[PDB]
């Protein structure tokens, strides 16, 4: 289950 | 934090720790130009919210493997390794949920009360509840339970806010509903409410679209196909 | 460091570390292993070179795109923006000192003195120039010259033992033959050098493949890859 | 131009 990435700007 | 470093500096700096990869020194820039004491605007906020989701998340990918390999090492039939393998998960754990009480002290002093904007508020109330949801993969012990109720908590004042103010296909209405579906799976035991929260969402912001230039639909639906992807896994 | 943990700990957290991608960590607990006193193994000197491999390899990624983005800065109709990026590039360049610096003060602290066998000597030995080399290559003051001759030094007498002591194929002399041309090619401005090196090191290795077992042989095949990549891209 | 890798134990 995927979260949101948010790992780029 | 860096207290002598001039706001518009750290946030500058912080943009090309991003572009260099380096998330430790981002949060750091980042944590220094919050505690400026001035509000974010919507670019400070989301470079605030990568910088510390890239440093969290290397933490918990770690805490992962780790406590893979402790959960074998304790099984039937297993040779018996000494402390070191629980002793370095602990560690981890431990310089995880630091990172994790720093943003959430971040957001305490004072983002949050400080964010009257709806696009603020729900923004930061979605960090609240992704910072606890992190703490409550770990959590062991006896506020394992409260743990998860402030995680809870922010998301259901998020949600409140986010359909009384914000349209369906909002970005960060979609992400903040995608996350609390996880919460719901992962960290709740309610497979059924994430299943039926994925699914109200996407199908109400699917009926928004057309209200949507071509670059707002590229980003409201880029984060219903997320919302799609665990829908497909979870049923 | 880690004066209070057990060698044997150490270097089962270092492999703990490995496993997390937790590099940092890894190379600590190395150093910790190193500063107990007693030589290393094969596979505890593979440990060490890893994780400041590791470590040293962000940082060199991080100082390439800001320097990049600094020569940007700096060029005809560019807009000043402040001292930001040369003061961003500079910390990380400092960072990146203080890793070689640490690393070649366990070398000098007193690995290589310790070192009698070949295997051991010459691993060392490319140890101290390849993290000269990575000195060599953010250096621009009144040292860069000194540097350049410590790498070179360093590799050469590498080169000189491997050359008396070890078949042609053995990995750590083709590893060491590859990172010396590529220190011939970038840094001392002799890419004739490095090809020379290169070809020379390719072609004695093949002839000594046939007396390898099928492990070696994919052993040194794999390295004699890379030389022949390097030379595609030098002629 | 590629040195040795060396990442990976
Ligand atoms: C939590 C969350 C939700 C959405 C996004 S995003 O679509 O990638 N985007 C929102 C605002 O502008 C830039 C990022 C990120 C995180
Ligand atoms: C510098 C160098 C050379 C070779 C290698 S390796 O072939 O990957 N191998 C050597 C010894 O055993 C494990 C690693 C690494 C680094
Ligand atoms: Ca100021
Ligand atoms: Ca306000
Ligand atoms: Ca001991
Ligand atoms: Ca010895
Ligand atoms: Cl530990
Ligand atoms: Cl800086
Ligand atoms: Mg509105
Ligand atoms: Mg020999």
């Amino acid at each position: 289950a995927g979260s949101i990435p948010g790992r780029r700007s | 934090a860096m207290g002598s470093m001039e706001r518009a500096s750290l946030i500058q700096k912080a943009k090309l720790a991003e572009q260099a990869e380096r998330y430790e020194d981002m949060a750091a820039f980042m944590k220094g130009a919050v505690e400026k004491g001035e509000e974010l605007s919507c670019e400070e906020r989301n470079l605030l919210s990568v910088a510390y989701k890239n440093v969290v998340g290397g933490q918990r990918a770690a805490w992962r493997v780790l406590s893979s390999i402790e959960q074998k090492s304790n099984e039937e039939g297993s040779e018996e390794k000494g402390p070191e393998v629980r002793e370095y998960r602990e560690k981890v754990e431990t310089e995880l949920q630091g990172v994790c009480d720093t943003v959430l002290g971040l957001l305490d002093s004072h983002l949050i009360k400080e964010a009257g904007d709806a696009e603020s508020r729900v923004f930061y109330l979605k960090m609240k509840g992704d910072y606890y949801r992190y703490l409550a993969e770990v959590a062991t012990g006896d506020d394992k339970k409260r743990i998860i109720d402030s995680a809870r908590s922010a998301y259901q004042e998020a949600m409140d806010i986010s359909k009384k103010e914000m349209p369906p296909t909002n970005p960060i209405r979609l992400g903040l509903a995608l996350n609390f579906s996880v919460f719901h799976y992962e960290i709740a035991n309610s497979p059924e409410e994430a299943i039926s929260l994925a699914k109200t969402t996407f199908d109400e912001a699917m009926a928004d679209l057309h209200t949507l230039s071509e670059d707002s639909y590229k980003d409201s639906t880029l984060i219903m196909q997320l919302l799609r992807d665990n829908l497909t896994l979870w049923t």
